[PDB]
């Protein structure tokens, strides 16, 4: 029985599953700040589920066979192209950022669905709550238009308030001169082209907007690099957080039911990311739009709903 | 069809939720004392009250 | 009714207090019980269109009993003619109409 | 004729009239006070027609 | 809402019209209409934003005012005849205020102004209840007293509703407002024929309902509130393009679709009664509805509007809707004209 | 005493005129209290007893809630009375004058139709069962418990559902 | 009421005679339509002040009364000159004269031209209805 | 009876006119609805008494029961309106014109 | 119009007097069309759920076809009965009122003088 009101009435209830570590934890920081290694160890030590940072292909890898798709099927945006030419007049900068917000939104709904249905906590690497620090950095560097900013803030206004924020927000503070050194050691040809002014904007957005905003409703834990390098120290701080603020305190069985009804329905989750606002950067004409859509339905496993694709081994179709 | 009367109409919000200007905090301000049985005759306790 | 559920099930949720002639507590007949009983019985089985013409006598009587337009007008005419004669000094009310009756029993 | 006056007098005047009627009847303020006033006019009109047509 | 509240409120929404349709006493009919008003308000305002609060308030004050006028007529008739049902002898003014107040409850023009606003302010699934389930109780009352009603007031209400439903729907870009004007136009047809043949009123009500229900389900599938939103269907759920187009043409009464039948039969019956001028005016202005439905068909299935990049992420997701009630109603609302003799008598 | 019921129904009319002018709801609430009392007297005057006392008791409770709601949600710095605004005052006086005129003219044209000032008091009580015992209005209302139980089922359901309705409307 | 009778007096005598009385009747009818329209206009589209509301009521009523006067006069004079009492064409000419008046009052040749055709056709059809016994609001028969 | 029922019908008409002619406060309109209810209660009660129709006396009580439910919902809605705007004025309730 | 007629049972789908009528053929063209609509409903439902239109859910397709035919048969019986009652009442009324429905003796074209209208 698919989850719904009947399943909820028959015992399937969220509050019975929540325990000490049924938490949403996000790890933030500038580029190359060590979020991934820390997020992996926080989740491992606490018995939580680690979600790697949602990328361009996040939706591709959580649907179908989980294999990456051709880029025209996956936002038609490129991070490498963004670093090579952040002011390309084909709209790549904002098309990328808009796609990454929607992929983060999908991941946040997937993580919340996991927590609400199982009671296991989740550990995220950035989130829809911290996605704007990249948008602000692009705008401050003149990489995107103001109308792109207004479009982004509208979609965020329509989607983010529907969800519960994380229980704890973990911030790793690495200064920009150190971030640049780590990017150069990292050795990615295009990422090495990122300006320090762009990295400073990210840090400015993080420290003036995101952290003060998040401290009103979440536990905030800030670390320098030397503290974060020992992930067991961070875990120890998490074990003794109190969680005496925010919206999670006033949730009951039926507010959790209706949030669960939202986050299991992915097209409902993504609804307002597709509002018909005709920003050129993210508007596709029908000729390109329909060519792309027709080819996508010719990929293996994609012509029909899952379980009805005989060419990938689906069986008993005539009785399904 | 545009009209002079409806020139100022905007489309409704995408989720039916309007961003309205912040509503007015309107707490009652009351002088509790000094001339009050509970004020010990000399305490001017200014109270902000909601109900 | 639009759906005759009550008739199909043979129950009465609201069919039995529909008019004056219906059952009353402690058998206290309502005003115009006999006139309404006659009008309802004349009309029964012939339909509303025919009833309008062919039960016209019964409806008028019942209408007069209930609203009493003619009774009020007739008494108004007698009392108005009495007022005219008394002013002219041609009529003197009897003692029993002046409050000096010989009460019965 | 074909490009001007046959256009102007048949399809284009029909389009103009119903667009004009559409904007005059759909330009409503959304004020419940005004609608209830107009419903009062409706009630009065129905009572007037009933009175004059009373045999 | 928790389950207990849903059960009680939805049960009362269902109960009211059942009481109205089954009641002999006019007071119990009024009680049924009272249950409908009270029970639907919490559903109207459930989402709790300024627009839903406005919609619930406007709905309440209109409906409560109309309910008082209906009660006045019932009480005046009780005074006149000592009974709780309208008769052949009921004063004609009493019957005319009943007609006025019920038409205000239905949203017939010129008592229509509230209905496009309330429909715009509420969720689509509540608009569906408002324009279908909530019509039945007031219409059921009218059908009971159809020989008593004044043909002049009815035709004037009817032609007014068709005219304003037409011109009203012509200016709309909001889907919820287009459906509200479509409601008003179709109510104009239902009412015009009620004093002549109430069976054809019910035929139009049924065909309107099975057209409107799947149209609302199609809007609900992606929550398409505007023309520009529904114009993305070709990219989001292209399989629906065939049935939306035929339902829209059926709502407009184009042959050989099922929606041609109510307009065709009502014209036939109106002209059996020499109501030629009204029938001509009604049929001519009903073409204006087909215009704004066609413009809607132009933007959904006959052209392809520009799409956006985020819609590709939607194509990766699986949907679980519509339910199979959509297909049944969609087919029976469009392809059943061959079975017309079984629907009128 | 032959003018008693006409005077009361005349007072009731003025009360509704005052309410219709809609001053501050404080005075609107008072207007309904007085009209409710006058309405109770009219029911009593026609031989009622239970119904008159019920409606006054119900409206006494109802306007107390409205008083509380008015002080929280329907108040201004300068609440309006009937005299505050010359325009409202004029229509109050004009409305009373038009009542005297309407009753005066209708008396002239018909004399026994809607208005019968000559016969006031002669057509209040029509028939009375002189030697009866069980006749008071409370007996009639009590038939909800025995002969008209459907009336009580629907009344009880509406109050019960009303609790669930108002809780839903008022939650944030 | 007698007010209804005052409007039945239009048809008591054949067209083309008593053109003074028929012009008063149609002028009165036009004024009433102007008052009804003005009531809906001011109620639903309120003016900026009361003097503008009253000014707009007068503008609508007199314009509507003028249209009704021109229709009634022109129709009767046309039937009197042409000596054709029962010709719907007389009513088309009157309805066109009314349509021209509406355009003259509103300063619009398009309303004059469009007004003339629509009002002429409506008035001509009214005469055909009167001659052939059409009913606008028939009572149920079958 | 004749003159009393005329005055009661006029009292209903005035209350309805009050309902239809809004001023500013929504609460003032909610009071006019209670005025129409009150008029209809007396009219029904007086009719039942004048005709000695004891089987109809439940009906006036049911009129008050549902009027109480109508009034309770009206007040509940008025709390919502006041929360949004800080007043109960009906001119604020105009977002649905577009 | 017929609802208040003599011997009218309330909310009776198929009155017992309807059992004198011949029942519809199970391959009646109206019942064949009903089953075709049920088949279309099944295919449309498959399309809307992105399933193979003809192949998926033959059990679901069969239930759609059988339900339409099953319901249509009983509804067709009721519609046959209502039309039969209408004729029973119409003709019965004609017999009770022979003065309102006289037999009109028609004249041959040897006696009728139709006007000739030359085409030219
Ligand atoms: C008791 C006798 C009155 C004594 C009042 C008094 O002390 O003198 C004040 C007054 C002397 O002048 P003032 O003191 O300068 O007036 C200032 C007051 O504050 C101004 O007076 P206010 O603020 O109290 O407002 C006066 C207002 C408020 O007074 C009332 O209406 C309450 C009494 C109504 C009963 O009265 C009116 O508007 C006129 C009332 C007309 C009768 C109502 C008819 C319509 C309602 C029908 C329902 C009946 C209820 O007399
Ligand atoms: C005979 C009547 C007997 C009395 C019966 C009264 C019935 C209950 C009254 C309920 C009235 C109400 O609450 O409305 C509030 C409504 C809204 O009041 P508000 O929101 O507080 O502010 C606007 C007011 O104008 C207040 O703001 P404002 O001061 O800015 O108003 C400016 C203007 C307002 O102009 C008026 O005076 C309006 C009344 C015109 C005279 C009507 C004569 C009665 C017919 O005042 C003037 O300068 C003209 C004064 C000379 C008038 C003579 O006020 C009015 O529009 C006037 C109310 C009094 C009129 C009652 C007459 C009812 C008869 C039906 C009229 C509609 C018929 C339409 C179809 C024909
Ligand atoms: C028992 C199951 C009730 C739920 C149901 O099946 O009806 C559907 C609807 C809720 O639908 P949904 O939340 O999307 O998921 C349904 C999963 N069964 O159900 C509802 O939304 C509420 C239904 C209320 C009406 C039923 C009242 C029953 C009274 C006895
Ligand atoms: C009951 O409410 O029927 C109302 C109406 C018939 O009118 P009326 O006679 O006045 O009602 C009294 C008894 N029915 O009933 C109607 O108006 C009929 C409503 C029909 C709605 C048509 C929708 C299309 C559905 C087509 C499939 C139905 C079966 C088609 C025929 C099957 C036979 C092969
Ligand atoms: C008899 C004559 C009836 C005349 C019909 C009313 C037309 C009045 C009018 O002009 O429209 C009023 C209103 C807005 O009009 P307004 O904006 O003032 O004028 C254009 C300004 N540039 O436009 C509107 O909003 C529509 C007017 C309300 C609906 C009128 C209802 C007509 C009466 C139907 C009664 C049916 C009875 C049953
Ligand atoms: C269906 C049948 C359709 C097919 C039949 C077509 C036959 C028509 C042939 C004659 C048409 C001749 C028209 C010439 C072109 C005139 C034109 O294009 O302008 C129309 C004019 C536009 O109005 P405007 O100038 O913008 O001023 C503002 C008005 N609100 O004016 C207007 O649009 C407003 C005019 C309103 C007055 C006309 C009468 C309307 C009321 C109908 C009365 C019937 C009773
Ligand atoms: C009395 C005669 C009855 C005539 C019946 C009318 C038939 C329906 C007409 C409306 C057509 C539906 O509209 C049509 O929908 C199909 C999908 O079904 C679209 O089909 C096309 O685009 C979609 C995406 O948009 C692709 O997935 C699809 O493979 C491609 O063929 C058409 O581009 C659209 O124009
Ligand atoms: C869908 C929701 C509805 C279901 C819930 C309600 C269930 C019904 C409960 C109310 C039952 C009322 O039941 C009904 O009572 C009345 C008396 O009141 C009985 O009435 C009986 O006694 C009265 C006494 O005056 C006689 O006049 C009447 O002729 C006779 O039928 C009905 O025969 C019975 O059917
Ligand atoms: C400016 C052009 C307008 C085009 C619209 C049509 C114009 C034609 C209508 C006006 C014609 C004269 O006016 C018409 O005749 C008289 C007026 O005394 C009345 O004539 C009619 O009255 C009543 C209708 O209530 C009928 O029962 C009566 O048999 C008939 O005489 C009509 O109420 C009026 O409509
Ligand atoms: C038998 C035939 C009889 C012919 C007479 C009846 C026909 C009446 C036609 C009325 C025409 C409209 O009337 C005409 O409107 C125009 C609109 O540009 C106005 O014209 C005047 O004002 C407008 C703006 O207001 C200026 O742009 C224009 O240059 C100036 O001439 C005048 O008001 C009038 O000249
Ligand atoms: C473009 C707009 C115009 C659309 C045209 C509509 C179709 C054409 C209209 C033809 C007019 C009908 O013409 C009219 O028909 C009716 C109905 O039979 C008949 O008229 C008569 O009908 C019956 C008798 O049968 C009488 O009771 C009735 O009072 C009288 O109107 C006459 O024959 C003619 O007066
Ligand atoms: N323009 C843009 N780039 C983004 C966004 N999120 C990530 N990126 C880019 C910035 C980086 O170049 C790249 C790698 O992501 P990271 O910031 O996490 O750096 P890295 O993984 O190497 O270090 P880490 O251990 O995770 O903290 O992804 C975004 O929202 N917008
Ligand atoms: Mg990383």
């Amino acid at each position: 029985l698919r989850y719904g009101l009947l399943a909820a009435i028959l015992g399937d209830k969220t509050t019975k599953k929540l325990h000490e570590y049924s938490r949403v934890i996000t790890v933030d920081g500038n580029i190359c700040s060590g979020k991934n290694k820390l997020a992996k160890e926080i989740a491992q030590q606490l018995g939580m589920k680690h979600y790697p940072e949602a990328g361009i292909q996040y939706s591709s890898t959580t649907t179908g066979d989980g294999r990456p798709l051709d880029i025209e099927f996956s936002g038609s945006c490129s991070l490498e192209k963004f670093y090579d030419d952040p002011k390309s007049n084909d709209g790549n900068s904002y098309r990328l950022q808009s796609w990454l917000y929607a992929s983060r939104l999908l991941q946040y709904a997937d993580a919340l669905e996991h927590l609400l249905s199982t009671g296991q906590g989740v550990v995220l690497e950035r989130s829809i709550y911290s996605d704007f620090v990249f948008l602000e950095a692009m705008y401050n560097q003149g990489y995107i238009r103001k109308q792109c900013v207004d479009h982004y803030n509208e979609i965020k206004r329509l989607t983010l308030p529907e969800y519960l924020p994380p229980h704890a927000v973990i911030y790793i503070d690495v200064p920009v001169p150190e971030v640049q050194s780590r990017i150069q050691k990292k050795g990615d040809p295009h990422e090495m082209k990122v300006t320090s002014a762009y990295l400073q904007d990210i840090e400015n957005a993080y420290k003036k907007t995101f952290l003060p905003k998040m401290s009103e409703m979440c536990e905030v834990l800030v670390y320098d690099s030397w503290e974060a390098e020992d992930p067991t120290k961070v875990v120890e701080d998490i074990e003794y957080l109190k969680y005496n603020k925010g919206p999670w305190l006033k949730q009951d069985d039926w507010t959790f039911h209706y949030l669960r009804m939202l986050v299991q329905d992915k097209t409902e989750v993504l609804n307002y990311t597709t509002i018909p606002v005709y920003l050129p950067e993210i508007t596709i004409g029908a000729h390109q739009g329909s060519r792309i859509y027709n080819s996508f339905r010719e990929l293996p496993g994609r012509k029909y709903a899952p379980g009805y694709n005989a060419e990938v081994g689906d069986k008993w179709i005539w009785l399904k | 069809y545009p009209s002079k009367e409806t020139a100022h109409w905007k489309p409704p919000p995408w989720n039916d939720v309007d961003i309205l200007k912040e509503k007015a905090v309107t707490n009652m301000t009351l002088n509790f004392g000094p001339q009050h049985p509970a004020a010990h005759g000399v305490l001017r306790l200014v109270l902000e009250l909601s109900g | 009714p639009f759906l005759d559920i009550q008739k199909k099930l043979g129950i009465s949720l609201d069919r039995h207090f529909m008019f004056l002639s219906a059952e009353q507590p402690y058998k206290n007949a309502a005003r115009c019980h006999a006139f309404e009983k006659e009008w309802i019985e004349c009309a029964h089985g012939i339909g509303g269109t025919r009833a309008k013409k062919e039960c016209k006598i019964e409806f008028d009587d019942f209408e007069e009993c209930l609203l009493r337009y003619k009774t009020m007008r007739r008494m108004h005419d007698i009392k108005k003619q009495r007022e005219k004669l008394m002013k002219e000094g041609k009529y003197t009310p009897p003692p029993h109409h002046s409050g000096r009756e010989e009460p019965r029993p | 004729l074909d490009l001007i006056w046959l256009e102007k007098t048949i399809p284009k005047s029909t389009s103009t009239l119903h667009t004009n009627m559409t904007t005059l009847t759909t330009n409503q303020k959304g004020l419940i006070k005004l609608y209830f006033m107009s419903f009062l006019i409706n009630i009065i009109l129905i009572i007037i027609l009933y009175s004059i047509n009373l045999e | 809402m928790n389950p207990i509240t849903l059960a009680i409120i939805y049960f009362t929404i269902f109960l009211g019209p059942v009481i109205t349709m089954s009641s002999t006493n006019l007071m119990l009919m009024w009680v049924g209409l009272e249950f409908s008003l009270l029970a639907i308000i919490p559903m109207l305002i459930n989402k709790k934003n300024p627009r839903s609060t406005e919609a619930a308030t406007k709905y309440f004050v209109t409906q409560a005012t109309a309910s008082m006028i209906i009660l006045l007529a019932i009480v005046l008739n009780y005074k006149q005849l000592g009974t709780w049902m309208f008769q052949q002898q009921t004063n004609g003014l009493i019957l005319n205020m009943t007609l006025m107040a019920l038409s205000m409850k239905l949203g017939l023009a010129p008592f229509h102004f509230w209905l496009p606003e309330v429909t715009q302010g509420i969720p689509l699934h509540m608009g569906l209840i408002l324009l279908t389930w909530q019509k039945i109780a007031p219409l059921s009352i009218l059908i009971q007293i159809y020989p008593l009603l004044n043909s002049t007031i009815i035709l004037m209400l009817a032609i007014t509703s068709i005219f304003m439903g037409a011109w009203g729907g012509l200016n709309q870009t909001q889907m919820r407002k287009i459906m509200a004007y479509s409601s008003i136009a179709h109510m104009g047809w239902m009412l015009a024929i009620l004093p002549y043949n109430p069976s054809l009123t019910l035929l139009n009500l049924m065909i309107y309902i099975i057209l409107t229900a799947p149209m609302f389900m199609a809007l609900m599938l992606n929550n398409s509130m505007t023309i520009n939103s529904i114009s993305l269907l070709w990219n989001k759920t292209p399989a629906m393009l065939t049935m939306i187009s035929l339902m829209l043409l059926s709502l407009g009464g184009l042959p050989p679709l099922t929606g041609f039948l109510p307009k065709w039969i009502i014209i036939t019956e109106l002209m059996k009664n020499n109501c030629l001028i009204m029938a001509t005016l009604m049929a001519m202005m009903a073409l204006l509805n087909l215009f704004f439905y066609t413009r809607l068909i132009y933007s959904t299935s006959l052209t392809m509007f520009p799409t956006n990049n985020n819609s590709k992420m939607m194509t990766h997701q699986t949907k679980t809707k519509p339910n199979l009630m959509f297909s049944t109603l969609a087919i029976m609302s469009t392809m059943t004209l061959p079975l017309a003799p079984q629907l009128i008598t | 005493m032959n003018n008693y019921i006409f005077v009361l129904s005349s007072l009731f009319l003025v009360g509704c005129l005052g309410l219709a002018l809609k001053p501050s709801p404080i005075y609107g609430g008072l207007g309904l209290i007085v009209s409710g009392f006058v309405g109770c007297l009219m029911v009593l005057g026609f031989g009622g007893s239970f119904l008159g006392l019920m409606v006054f008791l119900i409206y006494l409770g109802g306007m107390l809630v409205v008083f509380g709601y008015t002080t929280a949600m329907a108040t201004e710095e300068y609440p309006e009375t009937w005299g505050s605004n010359w325009l409202i005052l004029g229509f109050l006086v004009l409305g009373v004058i038009m009542e005297v005129f309407l009753i005066c003219v209708l008396n002239y044209y018909d004399e026994v139709g809607v208005i019968n000032l000559d016969g006031l008091g002669d057509w209040l009580m029509y028939e009375v069962d002189d030697v009866g015992v069980m006749l008071e209005g409370g007996i009639g209302v009590a038939a909800m418990y025995s002969c008209a139980t459907w009336m009580m089922v629907v009344a009880g359901w509406s109050l019960f559902a009303g609790i669930f309705i108002i809780i839903e409307i008022t939650r944030d | 009421a007698m007010v209804k009778r005052f409007f039945e007096s239009y048809h008591e005598v054949p067209d083309g005679t008593q053109c003074h009385r028929k012009t008063y009747i149609t002028t009165a009818l036009g004024g009433i339509c102007g008052i009804i329209g003005s009531a809906y206009s001011v109620s639903l589209n309120p003016a900026d002040s009361t003097l503008e509301a009253v000014a707009r009521v007068g503008r609508y009523t007199f314009t509507a009364a003028a249209i009704g006067a021109m229709f009634g006069l022109t129709t009767c004079v046309s039937a009197q000159v042409r000596e054709k009492p029962d010709d719907p064409l007389n009513y088309f000419i009157g309805g066109c004269a009314g349509g021209l008046t509406l355009g003259a009052r509103t300063h619009s040749y398009g309303t004059a031209a469009m007004g003339c055709v629509y009002m002429g056709t409506a008035a001509a059809l009214f005469k055909i209805g009167k001659l052939e016994g059409w009913e606008l609001f028939p009572t149920p028969k079958v | 009876m004749p003159s009393t029922f005329f005055n009661l019908t006029m009292a209903f008409s005035l209350s309805l006119l009050g309902t239809l002619m809004f001023r500013s406060h929504l609460m003032s309109t909610l009071l006019c609805l209670e005025g129409m209810v009150l008029s209809l209660f007396i009219m029904t009660s007086v009719t039942s008494l004048n005709s000695n129709s004891m089987s109809s006396m439940p009906i006036p009580i049911t009129i008050l029961v549902f009027a109480a439910c109508e009034a309770a919902v009206g007040l509940a809605l008025l709390v919502k309106v006041s929360n949004t705007y800080g007043t109960d004025y009906v001119q604020n309730l105009n977002l649905l014109q577009c | 119009m017929m609802n208040g007629r003599p011997g009218h049972e309330p909310l009776k789908f198929l009155p017992d007097e309807a059992r004198s009528l011949p029942p519809p053929k199970l391959n009646d063209p109206r019942l064949v069309y009903m089953g075709l609509l049920g088949y279309c409903t099944g295919l449309m439902d498959n399309m809307l759920r992105m399933r193979p239109v003809m192949r998926a859910g033959l059990h679901r397709q069969l239930l759609f076809v059988t339900s339409f035919v099953f319901a249509g048969y009983f509804y067709l019986k009721r519609q046959n009965y209502l039309y039969a009652v209408k004729d029973h009442d119409m003709f019965g009324y004609i017999k009770l009122h022979p003065e309102d429905f006289p037999e009109k003796e028609k004249k041959t074209y040897a006696e009728i003088l139709e006007p000739f209208h030359p085409v030219r």
